[PDB]
């Protein structure tokens, strides 16, 4: 009981999962609210992706770096390497104020490398020859004390992909619930599980059951529920065929007794919320500086999640209020747009032509003024 | 206007002429040129380095300025030159009375003191800070004069008192109370109050307010023992033990602003010395 | 340690004050006071 | 301690007003000003005669005065010389309007 | 630069349009003059001319008025200026051009902060001229140089690349200070 | 003189509050010929979903630039005397005679 | 021109069966992803450094969904490093990884 | 590479109630610095949100001006002492708090009972001092607003007295510019100085102001979903019957352009006019 | 939503003048901040394209005159300084004029590159009254502000013109009350006048983006050889561990040197995140932190010593 002495006001939040650098779980077709007329006039100098595809979000380390920026207290639990990559990844997190006490480092396993058997004809690889460090975590190593202090747990479906790791994760979820925690599940379905809907619902049903708050992209909601898309997906107008609010009944099949809220996201363009007694949506901006490196829209995802976490954590009593939820949603849209913008400025643009730019040891990049040069 | 009392602004073209010998030395000392002839060439092409050297050379070297009809000593005074771009000499607003100068076509002359002995005399005996009193009767020569005076008057001018502020007699029927002066200055910025609006400020110090010798307008005395005394510009609350519990002053934001500047300047100079 | 003034300042009054400040604090302090009052005057005007 | 005097103190040191304050302290120990000017001039000459090449951006008169103050207990930089921490690069000049 | 009523001044700063004072129409004023000058110099003519200028620009009229108009009636000039300002205010709908409470003056704003200046100010379009005395002709400097034949002193004149004079009155001032070394230098080296 | 302008300006504040935003600002839009009572505005929200703000924005879309320029006396920053704004031509002329 | 060459799913199959003497590196990529555009640039350097001591090829995931599911792609920026000795195993790396790491693997596995 | 960067150059914590920081920004093109400074100073001094005590309820007595029992201080002095208490919170809505002490000798300070969200920056601040044993019970109300000082004062249902609240966390802010231009181009540096009450750090305030500013200008970018010869013809020339002519001239219609501008509803306002006449004017126009 | 914006009026007075007015319920102090920032950005932060140098083939100087043309070379040059152009890209581009015969050379006669486009089509360059040949060469650029004609020295036949690159002629704003009683809400109106290179609405959007780009830098990480690289953290650390002892000490964080939680939490709260911080802090100081015992100093010292030998201030005298 060191709680009185050491807990502190911003409640601790714990993000569980894998630490990776630039990893995208999946990508699906999408639509965005944009000014079509500006785009025509500035055709020469603006990057507009030809077919727009949006990533659901990113790895859990990314969600944690984002909360820390907004002011939250965050910890990351997981396993990594003591190889150079690992040690460097821990430094990033540490410099960005994410507590790393919960991470555990191991000598034998490697940071992003998974030895795999060549497999049967048809190239069906077997990944069990040696597991990677990230998916190799054991029940014994979970840090109970961090779990005890925390009032929020965040996990993704990626950590449920490996068979041993699934077990570890479910235990962390159950330990937390008892001790007292709100569990937030972000279904960010990876590439393998898109083969068919039935298979997906069954894979994730146990997790869906244990969660107080869930976040699903619209495309995912349709895939799980059944609807097949009938939207143009490549046109120059905003028509309302896209951006639909599914009626409450279509969503009701998936509810369970412990679910307080469900958030469905169309990007920063629209965010929808469904609660047992009320339903609504808030609208936002997606016409943001986009570069070839940043077109995926992953950064916005991480930012939206972080805002929803900060707000729900600071005043816990109001998760189900109609007003609080609307204010939370607006703060989230703003955090997302700031993040996509910042990334573009940081990463830069790939050299258009006349690529005589100095090359960093691994790659080359230029500022926007430079991209927009005459020939 | 922005210059300090010890400084003057000298056009760069004038300076390069007056300080040339000094710059040539510098170019040679830093070995950026081989010979005197070599350097004079660098000065002509207006290369950027010549400018860094010029700035270095004039940093602690004073200069002398004079106006044409030199009626009295104050006609010549010394300043520390600051390089400026443009072709006119900038002068501090408060030194104009001594020089009898106005800004409608007047011109001035500059001289540079070459010897060490000469240079000491200028810094120590011919700078404005040292010569703030006129020779004839002892009066101040550098005092705020035109626009500056307008501003000071406006700050301290005051507020409408009776018929001007209220239409009907107050009988049939100001409010802000502030605890520290900083808060008051703040409200002015946030537009909560205006410059002339009356306010009450707590005073912890000792009755320094210049006011007439006037007895209290009303003394209100209560049975348990506290007495409140209302004078025109102040309220003094006292108790049975005859101790002054509180003093409050009726004033305007403008008055507090002048006091604060004079006080802060004194304290700042003190903390700098240390 | 200075007086608090609750009435207007005109040119005669400023000369009297600069004189009084020169005697109490000296020419160095007075020069700084003077530069600061100038700034305030220009700003308000 | 008055709460917000930081800028004024930075400026007094940076502006060169420190030198003015110092000259005044030192003249409070002397009956004839004219003699003090002569004493300082002589010291400066000795300094330049002994080490000629140090001077040029460092001025001798300033050195004599800083040395007096440091002897009496007030820390002053040598020759009242201060660097510009934030200059953009070589060959860049500040516009002191 | 100068106007036609005895008003002369020297330019001190050029500022970007954004920082200039601005009107209720949005436009930014070209020049700013001190207002403490008129009481001392006694020219009330300028105030009448600035105001009529604003009117003519708006209404597209030029006015040629002969001197001594008060022969016809008392306060004739005021009647002309005030009437014309009103017509401009009505025809082009700018109510600030004629303000009934303070005629000829308006309220303007600061470019730097967006805030209104406190008291109403005089705005107008007068005619300003540029004088032959320019800085470029005026500036001069010298170090070393050619020296005269008999007196062996420096030459006189900017054209001649010469020095400046330290004369009788200047010596006297240097003597008052007690700066002997400085003076000797001027007289010898 | 000041005491009286203040009284007139306070009365204008009160009318805006009683009448509502759409009604007060309609003096200066003459092309709106539609009921502006608070009770008329609620009925439109019930029937079409457009609230007060959307209705106000629609009104201003019918205002001429000449009329906007006359409405600037209603600015919070530099308010104009209500008497001067609504004075007739005959009255103003008497200022000059 | 580009040293890296896009390859069809079927052709890759042929390669696995046939003999190899230098390490093959396979990159699964998608047009949409931002990290992959950066990744392509770094692989290209390696191609120069190895200089015919390796074959580097790429498959676009969106066109060949099934091939990818079989070789176990989990996320978009994925690299499979394979070897000539068909008893030594394969390496899958997930995420942008530094160049020195890539270099070590080709040499020591 | 010509990328704007920000650093903190000076920091100091004088008391638990005063903090100072100085910040710098990288080279900016001319004209940029002053715009950035003016806006930031405005956001810092007005857009940041603070928590403070709005209303106090003293149950012991109803007298407007009466020192009660043991307390050495006046009712008004306590109200002043309460207004100077600094708090940190993340509240949406309002909350209540109380202080209850029973002290023979009291140094009432830090006895406030607060909800978990609200927090107290300085324990030592002195609410009051009680000389004799007595029970002190006060109820308080706390709110979070962005330096908006007040609303209309509400009714004193009980002896509940309102407190004038300044909700401003940042105490002062100032800006400065240095221009270091040589040769071809000029570069500038912005220097920003922030002083705070300890509810937030100066660096935190800097970040908050930037975020507040960005949300103000984002609305402009939002996109919504998608589903004269006549002048010179005068009425005198087009023959019109007298009664109509006199009436039109009465109402200031003098030229044709003007009749067109007018509408049928408008006509019925001029007096002595008739609807049949509106038909006749149409007929006259019809002939053109 | 709550806040809504619209264009209340739009007009095109001339090909070179355009107008627009826009409307915006805003809180009590918000309107002033938005208005001032927008004015300063509209008149000041928007860029434009203009002709910067001209090549007249056979003229002695600019104050000369040529036969068949009613204007001097100085007058033709002034007329060019007034031509309006539209482009989105940077760098210099070249264009030419080659009309012949009696008539008028107007803007249409300029032949342009693909990216630059003229706006007016009727602007007058010169008046030609004999059968003559007019051939000129022009250079166009995009930049901001105004340019002084610094290169007086020039290639033969080339003369410069002081271009003003500002595309917005004027701006105004007004603030009025929404009359909501206790909540003081306000309505903002903005008006913009443009040369026609860009629409007023486009100027409004460009200004908003430019303003966000000037306030976004603060939310990046503090600065403490190439930017724009994904691997800046890794490369930095690789040097930090390799380069210096006492600087490697920065790399180590309290989290890695495992400690019991009670101690860890307390240390973090008291601004201690790294070892160099712990070593620097005094033993006595540790007693200063609240809820810190005597047993803990021992624990920290015992774990620390195992990890490393040094006691910079850890060792008391
Ligand atoms: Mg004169
Ligand atoms: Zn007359």
């Amino acid at each position: 009981e060191d709680i009185s002495f050491s807990y502190g006001w911003p409640p601790l939040v714990c993000c569980f999962g894998a630490a990776q650098h630039a990893f995208v779980p999946s990508g699906r077709p999408s639509n965005r609210l944009v000014d079509h007329e500006w785009h025509e006039r500035m055709k020469d100098a603006i990057w507009d992706p030809e077919k727009f595809t949006r990533a659901p979000g990113g790895c859990s380390s990314n969600v944690a770096v984002a909360l820390a920026s907004l002011g939250g207290k965050v910890a990351f639990m997981g396993k990594l390497g003591d190889d150079d990559f690992g040690q460097s990844l821990v430094y990033f997190m540490n410099i960005n104020k994410v507590q790393t006490r919960s991470v555990r480092l191991d000598s034998k396993k490697a940071t992003a490398i998974t030895h795999m058997k060549i497999g049967k004809r048809g190239g069906l690889r077997m990944t069990t020859t040696k597991p990677s460090a990230e998916d190799s975590l054991l029940k014994s190593e979970i840090n109970i004390d961090v779990l005890k202090e925390a009032k929020m747990f965040y996990f993704n479906t990626f950590s449920m992909l490996d068979p041993n790791m699934r077990l570890t994760t479910l235990r962390a979820t159950k330990i937390s619930k008892k001790l007292g925690g709100v569990v937030f599940y972000d279904v960010n379905l990876p590439f393998p599980l898109w083969e068919s809907g039935d298979k997906a619902k069954t894979f994730i049903q146990q997790a869906w059951d244990l969660a107080d708050i869930i976040e699903v992209t619209k495309q995912e909601l349709e895939f799980l529920c059944g609807i097949k898309p009938s939207e143009r997906f490549d046109t120059k107008d905003n028509d309302r065929s896209k951006f639909t609010h599914y009626p409450p009944e279509v969503i009701a099949p998936l509810w369970h007794e412990n679910l307080k809220v469900l958030f469905v996201t169309n990007g920063t363009s629209k965010i929808h919320y469904y609660t047992k007694e009320h339903n609504s949506a808030v609208l936002g901006l997606e016409d943001v500086p986009l570069t070839p490196y940043t077109s995926d829209m992953s950064a916005s995802g991480d930012g939206i999640i972080a805002g929803i976490i900060r707000m729900l954590t600071v005043q816990p009593h109001l998760m189900t209020d109609k007003g609080y939820l609307e204010r939370t949603l607006k703060y989230a849209i703003s955090c997302g747009v700031v993040d996509q913008w910042l990334q573009a400025r940081r990463l830069g643009y790939p050299p258009k032509e006349g690529m005589e730019d100095d090359v960093v040891p691994d790659d080359h990049g230029i500022k926007s003024v430079t991209e927009r040069e005459y020939r | 206007p922005s210059l300090s009392l010890h400084r003057c602004g000298l056009p760069r073209e004038i300076a390069i002429e007056l300080f040339q010998t000094f710059v040539i030395r510098g170019l040679i000392r830093q070995h950026l040129a081989s010979n005197i002839g070599v350097a004079k060439s660098k000065i002509r092409e207006k290369e950027p380095i010549v400018w860094e050297i010029l700035q270095e050379v004039m940093q602690g070297h004073p200069v002398l300025l004079n106006r044409a009809p030199t009626l009295h000593r104050l006609g010549i005074q010394a300043f520390q030159p600051v390089l400026v771009e443009g072709r006119a000499i900038c002068l501090h607003p408060l030194v104009c009375k001594g020089f009898n100068a106005d800004f409608d076509g007047d011109q001035m002359a500059v001289h540079v003191p070459l010897s060490l002995e000469a240079q000491v005399e200028a810094r120590l005996l011919m700078f404005s800070h040292m010569n703030l009193l006129s020779p004839a009767i002892g009066d101040p020569i550098s005092v705020p004069t035109q626009d500056m005076l307008i501003g000071l008057y406006v700050l301290t001018s005051g507020n409408h008192r009776g018929i001007c502020v209220n239409r009907y007699n107050p009988c049939n029927r100001k409010e802000p109370f502030f605890s520290n002066s900083y808060d008051a200055i703040g409200a002015y910025r946030q537009k909560r109050i205006n410059l002339d609006s009356p306010l009450w400020l707590r005073w912890r110090l000792d009755q320094r307010v210049i006011a007439s010798r006037e007895t209290p307008i009303e003394v209100h005395y209560e049975s348990l023992g506290t007495f409140y005394e209302i004078y025109g510009h102040y309220l003094i609350v006292r108790s049975l033990k005859k101790q002054i519990l509180f003093i409050y002053i009726r004033t305007t934001v403008g008055h507090i602003a002048l006091y604060r500047e004079i006080e802060e300047a004194i304290q700042g100079f003190s903390r700098a010395y240390s | 340690n200075l007086v608090f003034h609750n009435k207007a300042i005109n040119g005669t009054a400023m000369k009297r004050l600069i004189s009084r400040l020169i005697d109490h604090f000296g020419m160095a302090y007075t020069s700084h006071i003077l530069d600061q009052v100038k700034t305030l005057g220009f700003q308000q005007a | 301690r008055i709460p917000f005097l930081e800028e004024q103190v930075r400026k007094i040191r940076d502006g060169g007003k420190l030198l003015t304050m110092d000259i005044h302290r030192l003249l409070l120990n002397e009956d004839n000003r004219f003699d003090f000017v002569n004493e300082i001039a002589a010291e400066a000459k000795q300094y330049v005669e002994n080490n000629r090449d140090e001077y040029g951006a460092k001025k001798a008169i300033l050195h004599v005065l800083s040395n007096r103050m440091n002897d009496a207990g007030v820390y002053r930089a040598e020759a009242y010389m201060e660097s510009d921490p934030f200059k953009p690069g070589p060959g860049y000049l500040k516009d002191e309007l | 630069v100068a106007g036609r009523h005895g008003n002369k001044g020297i330019i001190s700063k050029i500022l970007p349009r954004q920082d200039m004072p601005y009107l209720q129409d949005g436009r930014s004023v070209d020049m700013v003059f001190n207002p403490l000058g008129v009481p001392s110099r006694m020219n009330v003519g300028q105030i009448f001319e600035c105001s009529l200028g604003l009117a003519g620009s708006l209404l597209d009229r030029h006015y040629r008025i002969a001197p001594f108009d008060e022969r016809y009636e008392q306060e004739a000039s005021r009647k002309l200026v005030f009437s014309e300002l009103y017509e401009a205010s009505k025809q082009t709908a700018n109510p600030w051009v004629f303000e009934p409470e303070y005629p000829g003056k308006s309220r303007i704003f600061d470019g730097r902060t967006g805030n209104p200046f406190e008291q109403p100010v005089i705005i107008g379009k007068p005619y300003i001229l540029k004088l032959i005395h320019q800085v470029d002709d005026k500036i001069h400097g010298r170090s070393s140089g050619h020296y005269a034949l008999v007196t062996q002193q420096p030459l006189r004149g900017r054209a001649k690349q010469g020095g400046q004079r330290v004369g009788e009155m200047e010596v006297w001032a240097l003597e008052g200070f007690g700066v002997a070394h400085i003076l000797q230098e001027m007289l010898t080296y | 003189r000041h005491l009286y302008k203040k009284e007139r300006l306070q009365a204008e504040k009160e009318k805006l509050e009683k009448i509502g935003p759409i009604a007060y600002y309609s003096e200066w839009v003459q092309a709106w010929k539609k009921d502006t009572s608070r009770e008329a505005i609620q009925k439109h929200f019930e029937e079409t979903g457009e609230d007060e703000n959307t209705q106000l924005i629609e009104m201003f879309c019918h205002q001429t630039d000449r009329e906007y320029r006359i409405m600037m006396g209603t600015d919070i920053r530099i308010p104009r005397d209500p008497l001067a704004m609504r004075m007739r031509e005959d009255q103003i002329k008497q200022i000059w005679g | 021109d580009y040293l890296v060459k896009k390859v069809s799913a079927k052709d890759i199959q042929e390669l696995i069966k046939g003999e190899r003497n230098v390490p093959l590196i396979i990159d699964f990529y998608a047009t949409w992803c931002g990290p992959c555009i950066l990744m392509a640039q770094e692989l290209e350097m390696l191609a120069v450094e190895y200089e015919s001591n390796a074959l580097i090829v790429k498959v676009d995931t969106d066109d060949e969904y099934e091939f990818a599911r079989d070789m176990q792609v989990r996320g978009l920026p994925t690299l499979y490093f394979i070897s000539p000795d068909p008893n030594k195993d394969a390496i899958r790396t997930e995420g942008l990884i530094p160049i020195q790491m890539m270099r070590d693997i080709i040499n020591n596995d | 590479t010509r990328t704007l960067q920000w650093k903190c150059v000076e920091s100091r914590t004088d008391s638990k109630r005063l903090y100072y920081g100085r910040f710098i920004l990288s080279p900016l093109m001319k004209g940029q610095a002053d715009t950035i400074g003016i806006a930031m100073r405005r956001a810092l001094l007005g857009e940041i949100e603070g928590t403070c005590i709005t209303r106090v309820k003293s149950e012991k007595v109803p007298h407007e001006y009466s020192t009660i029992t043991g307390i050495q201080e006046s009712v008004h002095e306590i109200l002043m002492n309460l207004k100077e208490i600094i708090l940190r919170s993340n509240l949406y809505g309002t909350s209540d708090a109380s202080i209850c002490v029973k002290g023979p000798g009291s140094v009432t300070a830090q006895d406030i009972i607060l909800p978990p969200y609200v927090e107290i920056v300085d324990n030592t601040q002195h609410i009051a001092s009680l000389t004799e044993p007595i029970d002190f019970c006060i109820g308080l109300q706390i709110e979070r607003n962005r330096g908006y000082l007040i609303k209309t004062p509400h009714n004193f249902q009980d002896g509940s007295y309102p407190i004038d609240a300044v909700f401003m966390p940042v105490r002062n802010a100032n800006h400065s510019i240095h221009s270091y231009g040589n040769g071809n181009e000029k570069q500038e540096i912005l220097f920003l100085e922030i002083w705070t009450n300890g509810s937030l750090t100066p660096k935190e305030a800097l970040h908050e102001a930037s975020r507040n500013l960005i949300d103000l200008f984002i609305p402009f970018l939002h996109m919504e979903e998608d589903n004269i010869a006549l002048k010179s013809i005068f009425i005198d020339q087009s023959e019109l019957p007298s009664r109509i002519y006199n009436c039109l001239k009465m109402s200031n219609i003098y030229t044709l352009l003007d009749l067109l501008n007018n509408s049928q509803e408008d006509l019925m306002k001029i007096e002595h006019f008739r609807s049949e006449d509106v038909k006749r004017i149409l007929g006259i126009l019809e002939k053109y």
